[PDB]
């Protein structure tokens, strides 16, 4: 009876993890800005 | 014009419980009498004036 099931099992899968595949950057973007403001501005 | 998610080096976000403004005379966050003191703002991150 089940057919089509299957494929929105790793849709979502692929979705939850997409975006957490995106706070790992999300998160990167200000780390990077963080490091160079210190060196980069002074003295 | 708000803050972006990005820029500012300290500052990350505010929430809504984590207020500072106006927030001593005013209630809790339900219509209640006052439940606290005067204290300087947090949320509305300014750019206009100085």
């Amino acid at each position: 009876a089940s057919r089509s099931s299957a494929r929105d099992d790793k849709l979502t899968a692929l979705l939850a993890q997409l975006d957490s595949l995106t706070r790992e950057l999300n998160v990167v973007s200000q780390q990077l800005l963080d490091l160079r403001q210190q060196v980069s501005a002074l003295k | 014009q708000v803050v972006d998610d990005t820029k500012y080096k300290d500052y990350q976000q505010v929430g809504i419980l984590h207020q500072h403004n106006n927030s001593g005379f005013v209630g809790y966050l339900a219509p209640t009498m006052r439940e606290g003191q005067a204290y300087p703002a947090n949320f509305p991150y300014p750019l206009i004036g100085k």
